[PDB]
C-alpha cells in the first residue's frame, strides 16, 4: 500500500525532444526524438534518433545479409511452402557442413551457405563492436561497455576457434531455434556431460551470481529512491543518505557493503566473467578434454554412488559397441 | 608426460590467482566511502587496506 | 639502485612479494606432489634409483 | 614519501635480505639434488 | 567498528518481534530476534551437514552428498541414515532463509528503507520451496527433492532433465533461460555505462545523466533512464527466479511426456492443421 | 568367528557384549579411486567406425 | 570470575547460551539417532547383549 | 531469582517461547509418527509385543 | 486468566489462533487421509475389523 | 489499550468459546473411536 | 520499564504455568509409556 | 607480556578465541568419528586389541 | 550499567543455574551408561 | 582503552584459565589414550 | 629489524600471522590425513616397517 | 630511446613488463611441462639420446 | 603509531615467541620423524 515506485502515475513531457550534443562527422543522426506512453510509464519516454556512422551502416548491410541467407535456406528447406515456413519456423535450420570436410570449403546446399551466412555474421559484429567503441569515446565517455561487449564476443568467437581446434566446420553450431538447442545438448553428450567442465560451472556461478546482483541492488536502488537513490551519478560525487543508508542495510545485513560506484564495478566482472569463463571452457573441450566426467572422476569432483548393475568379463566385451560411422548410401535387397 | 597434471586444471588455477587477485582489487575499491571506521580503539581499516577517497572534477560550466 | 623505493612504496612491494613467493612456493610444492617421481609424501623413502622415472623414447 | 636516505636504508635490508633468501633457498636444492636429482 | 557516518542510523525500533530485546549489534552486523533464529538454524543445518559428511564415504568438499530418501517413504520422514537427515536439513534451511528475509524487513524498517530487498529474495526462497517442498509434495513423495552436495545435486538436476527426454523444449524453462541470459546482458550495459560516466577518460570531465541517456538511446533506440533500468534489473532477475519455479513445478505433477511432444497444439492450430 | 559356547562374536580371540556388525559407510559407497577404476568396470572401448 | 558480566552484556551472553546449549544437544540427539547402536526410538527395548556393535571385517 | 524479568521483558519471551515449544512438539511427533515402532496412525492397535523392534 | 488480554491484542491472538487451529486441523486431516487405516474417503465403510493395520514384529 | 473490566468480559467468552470448541472435538473424538479404533 | 513487584507477581505465574505443563507432560508420558514402552 | 593487551581487546580476544575453539573440537570430534578407528558411537565398547587398525604395507 | 555488587549477585544466580544443570545431565548419562554403555 | 594496571589484571586470569584448559585437555587425553592409543 | 614494526602496524600483522599459521598447519594436517603412509587416524599405531610405501620404478 | 619514458609513466611500463614476461615464462614452462620431450620433472635424468622425439615418418 | 623504543621492545617479544614456536615444532618433527620416516 506503501508507494512501491514501480509505476509512474504522472509523466510530463518536453515539447522538444532533445538532440545529440556533439562531434557531428562521418556519420550524422538519423530520424528524430518521439515519447512513448508505455515507455514512459516502465521508464522514460523519448525513443531517440539513432547514430551509426560508416561502421553501423556496414555493420547493418552484412547483418542483414547474413540474415536473409539463414532465412532464405531455412523457407527453402520446407519447399517454399510459406505455411509451413511459420509453422514449423522453431524446427527449421541452417546446418553446418558435413564433417569428412573438415576445413575444406562444402558444397552450396551442405553448408557452404552455413559458411557464409557464419562469415557476414561475425563480420557485422565485429562492425557493431567499433561502432559502439566509436561512440564511447565521442561522448567522451570510459570504454568499460566496448570491452563489456567484447567479452560476450569472446564467447561467440570460441563457437569458430573450437571447431576449428578440433578441426572440422561440422562441429558448429546451426542457425536455428530449436536446431540450435539440440546441438548444444548433443554438445555436452558428445563430450561427456559439460557439468563436470569446472569452466561450465564458473561460467554457471557468474550466471547466477549476476541475477543475484542485479536482483539485489536493483531492490536497494527502488528501496531508496524516494530519496533520490536512483540519481546515482549524483550519489556517487556528492553522498547523500540514499547511498548512506543503501550502504548500512548490506553491512548490517551480511557484515560488509559497496559503494554507491564501486557496485557497478561488481556488476560488470560478474557479467563479463560469465563469458569470459564459458569462451575458456569451450576452447578446452575436445582439445584438452574429450570426456569431461572422467576428467572429474581423475581430479575428484565425482560422488560415489552403489552401482546399479555389474558386468560378467564376456559381457564387457559383447556389449562394447562400434564408434558410429557413416550412413549406409545403398537401399539393400535381400532376395538372397 | 605428467599423469596428473592437465591444461584445464593449469588453466583453472590460472583463473583463480586472477579472481583472488579480482576480490581483493574490488574490495579496495569497496571502502572508498566510509572508512578508515570508528572504533572505541581508534580508527581501523579492515583488510585490504581502501583506495583513497575519490574527489571528482565537475564540468567547468556547461 | 634504491631509487627504485621513491618510485614505488616499500610497503607494498614487500607485501606484493611475500604474496608472490607464498604462492609461487605452493604452486611448485603442488606441481611436484602430484608427480610420481616426487610424491615424496608418499614415497620419500625411496632411494634415488628406485624413485619413478618417466619412459624412454620407444625401442624397436 | 621516503626521502632518498630512507630509501638507501631499505635497499640495504631488502638486497641483504634477498640474497640471504637465496642463500637458504640453494641449500635446500642442494638437500633435495642430494636426495633424489631431477637431471 | 563502525563507518564514519554510521553511528546516528543505529536507533532501537523497526523490528517485527521481540521489541528492544535484540535490538542491537555484533560487530557490522545487526541481530535482531530474526538474527537469534538465522544462526540457529545456520549452525544447526550446518553441523547437520558436517555430520552427514562424517557417516558418508569422503570428506573430499566436491563429493560430499547427503540424499534425499527412497520414493517409498512417501511424504513421511525416513530414517536419519536413509535420507531423514536430509529432510531435517531442510527444514533448518526454511527457517535460516526465512528468518534471513524477515531480518532483512527489519534491517529496512530500521533505516526508513521500502521492502523492496525482502521480497525480492522471496523470489529465490520461492525457487527454493518448489524444489524441495512443493514438486515433492504434488509427486507424493520428498525424495524428488534434490540432494545436498556440489557436485551430486549436478547429477539430479542432469537427471531430471532427461526424464522428460529434451528439457530444452520446455517452454517455461525457455522463457527462464531468457530472462537469466537478458538479465546479464543488462547488468552488463548498466554497470559498464554509470562507470563509463564516472571514471572517463584522463581529463575529461566527469560526465551526466543526459550523457548516459544519450548513449543508452542510440543502444536500444530507447531511453530508459534511471529508475526504469533498476525496475527492468528487478524485473529481469527476479522474473528469472519466478520462471524457473514454474517450469520445474510443470515437470512431472503437469506434464509427464517428453517436452518436444507438448509442441503438438502449434502443429495443430487449425489454420494450418 | 562366533563362540560355540555362547552363540557371541570372537574379535582377535576375545569376545564382545553385543550383537556384531561390519560397520560401512552410507549405502556402502566407496570412493572411486582412479579413472582406471572406474574403466575397468565399463565395458571395453567401443570397436572402430564401419566407414 | 564475576567480571564477566562487566564485559559483556548478560542479557545476550546467556541468549548465546541458551542458543549453543540447544543446538548442541539437537546435533548429539540427531547423531545418536543416526547411529545403529543408539537408534533408541525403534531399538531402545533391546538389552546391551542385543545392542548393535560395530567392528571392521575380519580380514582373513 | 524473578530478576530475569527485568532483563528479559516477559511479554516478549513468552511469544518466543511458544513458538519454540510448537515447532518441537510437532518435530517429535512427526520423528515417531514416520517410525515403524510408533508410526500409531497405522499401527497403534497392535499392542506391546507386537509392535516392531528395529533390531537387525 | 483475564490479564493475559491486558499483555497482548486479543484481535491479535484471536488471529494468531484461528490461523494455528486451521493450519493444524488441514494437517491431521491430511495425515489421516493420507494413511491406509484412515484413508476415508476411500474406505470408510470398512468395518473396524476390516480397516488396514500396520505389520507386526516378526515371531522370531 | 484494553479495561481490566473489558478485559474481564472479553475472556469469559474467550473461555466459553474454547470450551465449546473443546465439546464438539471430544464429541468427534468418541465418534472417530467407535467407528475405528486407533489403540 | 517493569518494576521489581510486576517482575515477582509475574514470576509466580511464570513458574506456576511451567511446572503445571511439566506435570501434565509427565502424565502425558506414563499413559504413552504404559501402551508402548520406549526402553 | 601483558601489554598484548593493551594492544588488543580482551573483550574481542576472547570471543575470536572461544569461536576458534568451539570449531577446532567439532572438527576433530567429527574427524575422528568419521573414522573407522575412533567411530565410539557404534564401537566404542571394542578393547583396544579389538579395534579397527588400517591397512599395512604389504610385504612383497 | 550493571555494578560489580549486581555483577557478583547475578554471578551467583549463574553459577548455581549451571552446577545444577550440570547434575541433571550426569544423572541423565549415569541412566544412559547403565542402559547401554559406549565403552 | 585498559590501563596497564588493567592488563595486568586480566593477563592473570587469562594464563591462568588457559593454563587450566590446556590441563583439562591433558587429563582427557590420557584418558583416551588409555582406552584407545593412537601410536 | 625491528624498524619492520615501524613500516607495519605489529597488531595488524600478528593477526594475519596468526591467520596464515592456523590455514597452513589445517592444509599440511588434511595433505597428511588424506595420504595413505600419514593416514594416522586410522594407521598411526603400525610400525615404520608396516607404513604404506609409494611404488617404485620397476626394474627392467 | 628515453624519450620512451617520456611518453609512458615507467611505474605504469615496469608492472606490465613484469606481467608479460612472468606470464609468457609461466607459458613457456607449462607447454615444456605438457610435452613428452621435455616433460622434465618425471624424465628429465634421460640423457638426450633417450628422450622422446616425435613420429619422423612423412612416408616409409 | 609506534615510537622506536616500544619498536624495539616489541620486536624482543616476537623473537622471543617465533623462536619457542620453531623449537616446539622441532621436537614435533623429530617425534614424527622417529614414529615414521619420510625419508
Ligand atoms: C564461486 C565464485 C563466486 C564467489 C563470489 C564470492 C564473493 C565474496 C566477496 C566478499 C568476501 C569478503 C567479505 C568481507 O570483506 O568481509 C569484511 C571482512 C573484514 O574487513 P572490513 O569489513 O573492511 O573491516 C571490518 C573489520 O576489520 C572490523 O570489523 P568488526 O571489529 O566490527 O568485526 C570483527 C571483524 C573480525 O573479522 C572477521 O571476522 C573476518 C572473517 C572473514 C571470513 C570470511 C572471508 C571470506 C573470503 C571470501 C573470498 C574468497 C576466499 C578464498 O570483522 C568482521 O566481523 C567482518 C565479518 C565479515 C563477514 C563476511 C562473510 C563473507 C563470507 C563469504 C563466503 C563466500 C564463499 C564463496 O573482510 C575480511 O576479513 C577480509 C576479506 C578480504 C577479501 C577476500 C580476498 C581473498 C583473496 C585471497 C586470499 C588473500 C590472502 C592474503
Ligand atoms: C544438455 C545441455 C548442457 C549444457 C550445454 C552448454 C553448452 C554447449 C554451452 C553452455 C554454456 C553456458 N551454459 Mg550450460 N548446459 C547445461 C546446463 C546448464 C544449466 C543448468 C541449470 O543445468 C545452466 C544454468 C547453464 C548455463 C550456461 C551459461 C553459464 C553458459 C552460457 C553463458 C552465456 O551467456 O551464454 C549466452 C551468451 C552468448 C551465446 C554470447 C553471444 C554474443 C553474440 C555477440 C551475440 C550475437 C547476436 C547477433 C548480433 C545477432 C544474431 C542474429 C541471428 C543469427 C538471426 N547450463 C547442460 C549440462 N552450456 C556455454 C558455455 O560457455 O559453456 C562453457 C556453451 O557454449
Ligand atoms: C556480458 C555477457 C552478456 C552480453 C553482453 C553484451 N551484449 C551486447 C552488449 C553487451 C555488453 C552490447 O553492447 C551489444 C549491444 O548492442 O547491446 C544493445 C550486445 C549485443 N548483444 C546481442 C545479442 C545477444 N547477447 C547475448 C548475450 C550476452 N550479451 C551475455 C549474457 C545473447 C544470447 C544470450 O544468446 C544474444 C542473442 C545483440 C542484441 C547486440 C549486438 C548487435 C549486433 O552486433 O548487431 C549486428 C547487426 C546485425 C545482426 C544486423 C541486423 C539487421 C536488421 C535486420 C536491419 C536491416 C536494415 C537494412 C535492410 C540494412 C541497412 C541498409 C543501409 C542502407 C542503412
Ligand atoms: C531471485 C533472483 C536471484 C536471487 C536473488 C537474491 N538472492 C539473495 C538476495 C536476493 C535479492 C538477498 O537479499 C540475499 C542476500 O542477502 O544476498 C547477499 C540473497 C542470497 N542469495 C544467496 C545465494 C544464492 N542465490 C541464488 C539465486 C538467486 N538469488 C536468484 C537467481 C543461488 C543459486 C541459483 O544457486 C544462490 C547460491 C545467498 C548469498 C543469500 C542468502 C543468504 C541466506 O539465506 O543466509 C542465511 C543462510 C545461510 C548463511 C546458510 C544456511 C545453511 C543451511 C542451514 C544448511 C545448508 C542447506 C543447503 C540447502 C545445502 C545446499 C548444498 C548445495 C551444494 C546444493
Ligand atoms: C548397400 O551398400 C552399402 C555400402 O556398402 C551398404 O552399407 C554398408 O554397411 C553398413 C554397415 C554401413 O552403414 C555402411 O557404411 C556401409 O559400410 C548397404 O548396407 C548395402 O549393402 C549391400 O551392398 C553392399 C555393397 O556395397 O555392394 C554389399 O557389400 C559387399 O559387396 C561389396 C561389392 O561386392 C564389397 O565391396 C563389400 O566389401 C561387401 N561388404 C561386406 C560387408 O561383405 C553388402 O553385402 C554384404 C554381405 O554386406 C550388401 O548388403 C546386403 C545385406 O545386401
Ligand atoms: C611447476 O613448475 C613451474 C611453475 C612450471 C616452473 C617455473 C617457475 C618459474 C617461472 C619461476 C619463477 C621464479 C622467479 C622469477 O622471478 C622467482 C623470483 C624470486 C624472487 C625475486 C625472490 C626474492 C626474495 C626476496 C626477499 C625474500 C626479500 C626479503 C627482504 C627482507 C626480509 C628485508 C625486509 C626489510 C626490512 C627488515 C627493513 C626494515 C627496516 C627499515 C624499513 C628501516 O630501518 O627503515
Ligand atoms: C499428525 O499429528 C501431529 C499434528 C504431528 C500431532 C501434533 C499435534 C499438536 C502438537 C497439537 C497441538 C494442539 C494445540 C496446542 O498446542 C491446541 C490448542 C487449542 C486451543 C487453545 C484452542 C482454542 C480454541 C478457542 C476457540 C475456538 C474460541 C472461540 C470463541 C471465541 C474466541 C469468542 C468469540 C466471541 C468474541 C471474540 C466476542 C467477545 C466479546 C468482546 C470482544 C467484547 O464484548 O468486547
Ligand atoms: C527427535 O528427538 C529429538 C528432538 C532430537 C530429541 C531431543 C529433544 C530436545 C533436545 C528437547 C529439549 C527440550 C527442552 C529443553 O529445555 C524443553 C523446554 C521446555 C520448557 C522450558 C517449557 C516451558 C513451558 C512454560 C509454560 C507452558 C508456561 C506458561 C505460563 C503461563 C500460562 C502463565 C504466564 C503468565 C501470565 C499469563 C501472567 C498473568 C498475570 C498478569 C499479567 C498480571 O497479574 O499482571
Ligand atoms: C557428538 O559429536 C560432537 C557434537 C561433535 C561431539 C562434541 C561435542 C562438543 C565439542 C561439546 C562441547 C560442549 C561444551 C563445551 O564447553 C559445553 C559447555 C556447556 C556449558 C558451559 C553449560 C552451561 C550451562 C549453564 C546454565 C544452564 C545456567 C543457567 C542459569 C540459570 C537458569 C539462572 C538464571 C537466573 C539468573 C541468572 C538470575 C537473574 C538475576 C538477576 C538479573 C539479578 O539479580 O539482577
Ligand atoms: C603443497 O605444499 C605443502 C604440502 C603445503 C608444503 C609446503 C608448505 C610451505 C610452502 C610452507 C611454508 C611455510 C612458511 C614459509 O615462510 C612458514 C613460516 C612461518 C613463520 C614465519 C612462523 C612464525 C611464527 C611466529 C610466532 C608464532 C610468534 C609468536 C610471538 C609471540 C607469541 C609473542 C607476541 C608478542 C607479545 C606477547 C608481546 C606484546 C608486547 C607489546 C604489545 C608491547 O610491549 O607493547
Ligand atoms: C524474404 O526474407 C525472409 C522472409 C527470408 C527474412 C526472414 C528471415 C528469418 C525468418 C530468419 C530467421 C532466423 C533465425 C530464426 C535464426 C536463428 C538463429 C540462432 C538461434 C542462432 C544460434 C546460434 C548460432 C551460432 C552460435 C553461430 C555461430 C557461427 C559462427 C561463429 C560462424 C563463423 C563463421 C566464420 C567466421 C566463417 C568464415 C568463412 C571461412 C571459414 C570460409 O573463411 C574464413
Ligand atoms: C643464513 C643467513 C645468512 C644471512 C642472512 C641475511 C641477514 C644477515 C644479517 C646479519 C649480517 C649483517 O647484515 C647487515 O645488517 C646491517 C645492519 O645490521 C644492514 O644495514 C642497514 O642498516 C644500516 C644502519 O643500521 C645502514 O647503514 C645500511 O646501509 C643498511 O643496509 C645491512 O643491510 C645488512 O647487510
Ligand atoms: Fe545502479
Amino acid at each position: 500500500l506503501e508507494y512501491q515506485n514501480l509505476f509512474t502515475r504522472v509523466q510530463v513531457r518536453t515539447v522538444p525532444e532533445p538532440g545529440i550534443p556533439i562531434d557531428e562527422s562521418t556519420g550524422t543522426r538519423y530520424g528524430t526524438g518521439t515519447f512513448s506512453y508505455l515507455a514512459g510509464k516502465f521508464g522514460d519516454a523519448q525513443i531517440g534518433p539513432i547514430y551509426l556512422g560508416w561502421a553501423g551502416v556496414l555493420s547493418l548491410i552484412f547483418g542483414f545479409i547474413a540474415i536473409e541467407i539463414i532465412g532464405l535456406n531455412m523457407w527453402a528447406s520446407v519447399g517454399w511452402d510459406p505455411v509451413e515456413f511459420i509453422r514449423q519456423l522453431p524446427w527449421l535450420a541452417l546446418e553446418p557442413p558435413p564433417p569428412q570436410y573438415g576445413l575444406r570449403v562444402p558444397p552450396l546446399n551442405q553448408g557452404g551457405w552455413y559458411l557464409m551466412a557464419g562469415f557476414f555474421l561475425t563480420v557485422s559484429i565485429i562492425l557493431w563492436w567499433i561502432r559502439i567503441y566509436r561512440r564511447a569515446r565521442a561522448l567522451q565517455m570510459g570504454s568499460h561497455l566496448p570491452w563489456a561487449f567484447a567479452s560476450a564476443i569472446f564467447l561467440y568467437s570460441t563457437f569458430f576457434f573450437q571447431p576449428l581446434l578440433v578441426g572440422s566446420w561440422s562441429e558448429m553450431v546451426p542457425f536455428g531455434i530449436f536446431p540450435h538447442l539440440d546441438w548444444t545438448s548433443a554438445f555436452s553428450i558428445r563430450y561427456g556431460n559439460l557439468y563436470y567442465n569446472p569452466f561450465h560451472a564458473l561460467s554457471i556461478a557468474f550466471l547466477y551470481g549476476s541475477a543475484v546482483l542485479f536482483a539485489m541492488h536493483g531492490a536497494t536502488i527502488l528501496a531508496v529512491a524516494r530519496m533520490g537513490g536512483e540519481r546515482e551519478i549524483e550519489q556517487i560525487t556528492d553522498r547523500g543518505t540514499a547511498a548512506e543508508r543503501s550502504m548500512l542495510f548490506w553491512r548490517w545485513c551480511m557484515g560488509f557493503n559497496a559503494t554507491m560506484e564501486s557496485i557497478h564495478r561488481w556488476a560488470w566482472w560478474f557479467a563479463v566473467l560469465t563469458t569470459f569463463t564459458g569462451g575458456i571452457g569451450i576452447l578446452l573441450t575436445g582439445t584438452v578434454v574429450d570426456n569431461w566426467y572422467l576428467w572429474g572422476v581423475k581430479h575428484g569432483l565425482v560422488a560415489p554412488y552403489p552401482a546399479q548393475n555389474q558386468l560378467t568379463p564376456e559381457q564387457q566385451d559383447l556389449l562394447r559397441g562400434r564408434y558410429q560411422g557413416t550412413a549406409p548410401d545403398s537401399f539393400p535387397s535381400y532376395v538372397v | 608426460m605428467m599423469e596428473y597434471i592437465d591444461g584445464a586444471q593449469i588453466a583453472l588455477y590460472a583463473f583463480w590467482l586472477f579472481f583472488f587477485g579480482l576480490i581483493i582489487y574490488l574490495r579496495r575499491e569497496d571502502k572508498r566511502e566510509g572508512y578508515p571506521l570508528e572504533s572505541p580503539q581508534g580508527p581501523r581499516d579492515g583488510w585490504p587496506k581502501g583506495a583513497p577517497k575519490k574527489t571528482y572534477v565537475h564540468r567547468d560550466h556547461g | 639502485m634504491h631509487r627504485i623505493w621513491l618510485m614505488y612504496d616499500p610497503r607494498r612491494v614487500m607485501v606484493a612479494l611475500v604474496g608472490f613467493l607464498a604462492v609461487l612456493a605452493l604452486v611448485i610444492h603442488f606441481v611436484l606432489l602430484s608427480s610420481q617421481r616426487y610424491s615424496w609424501i608418499e614415497n620419500g623413502t625411496l632411494g634415488a634409483d628406485q624413485a619413478p622415472v618417466g619412459a624412454s623414447a620407444p625401442a624397436a | 614519501g621516503m626521502t632518498e636516505e630512507e630509501a638507501r636504508r631499505f635497499h640495504g635490508y631488502m638486497v641483504t635480505g634477498t640474497l640471504g633468501y637465496v642463500v637458504v633457498a640453494s641449500v635446500a636444492h642442494f638437500l633435495a639434488w642430494s636426495w633424489r636429482p631431477w637431471f | 567498528a563502525m563507518l564514519s557516518f554510521e553511528k546516528k542510523y543505529r536507533v532501537r525500533g523497526g523490528t517485527l518481534i521481540g521489541g528492544d530485546l535484540f535490538d542491537f549489534w555484533f560487530g557490522p552486523f545487526y541481530v535482531g530476534f530474526f538474527g537469534v533464529t538465522t544462526i540457529f538454524f545456520v549452525t544447526l543445518g550446518t553441523l547437520l551437514c558436517v555430520w552427514g559428511a562424517a557417516m558418508g564415504p569422503t570428506w573430499n568438499l566436491w563429493q560430499i552428498n547427503i540424499a534425499p530418501p527412497d520414493l517409498k517413504y512417501g511424504l513421511g520422514l525416513a530414517p536419519l541414515r536413509e535420507g531423514g537427515l536430509w529432510q531435517i536439513i531442510t527444514l533448518c534451511a526454511l527457517g535460516a532463509f526465512g528468518s534471513w528475509a524477515l531480518r532483512q524487513a527489519e534491517i529496512a524498517r530500521k533505516l526508513g528503507m521500502g521492502m523492496h530487498i525482502p521480497w525480492a529474495y522471496g523470489g529465490a526462497i520461492l525457487a527454493y520451496t518448489t524444489l524441495v517442498v512443493i514438486r515433492p509434495f504434488l509427486l507424493g513423495a520428498w525424495g524428488h527433492g534434490f540432494p545436498y552436495g556440489i557436485f551430486s545435486h549436478l547429477d539430479w538436476v542432469s537427471n531430471v532433465g532427461y526424464q522428460y527426454l529434451h528439457f530444452h523444449y520446455n517452454p517455461a524453462h525457455m522463457i527462464a533461460v531468457t530472462f537469466f541470459f537478458t538479465n546479464c546482458l543488462a547488468l552488463a550495459m548498466h554497470g559498464s555505462l554509470i562507470l563509463s560516466v564516472t571514471n572517463p577518460p584522463k581529463g575529461t570531465p566527469t560526465g551526466t545523466s543526459e550523457q548516459e541517456n544519450v548513449f543508452f538511446r542510440d543502444l536500444l533506440g530507447y531511453s530508459i533512464g534511471a529508475i526504469g533500468i533498476h525496475r527492468l534489473g528487478l524485473f529481469l532477475a527476479v522474473g528469472a527466479a519466478v520462471w524457473s519455479a514454474i517450469c520445474i513445478v510443470i515437470s512431472g505433477p503437469f506434464w509427464t511426456q517428453g517436452w518436444p511432444e507438448w509442441w503438438n497444439w502449434w502443429l495443430n492450430l487449425p489454420i494450418w492443421k | 568367528p562366533v563362540d560355540p559356547t555362547t552363540g557371541q562374536t570372537l574379535i582377535n580371540g576375545r569376545p564382545v557384549v553385543g550383537r556384531v556388525f561390519i560397520m560401512r559407510k552410507t549405502d556402502g559407497t566407496v570412493k572411486y579411486p582412479n579413472v582406471a577404476d572406474v574403466v575397468a568396470h565399463e565395458a571395453l572401448a567401443p570397436l572402430p567406425p564401419v566407414v
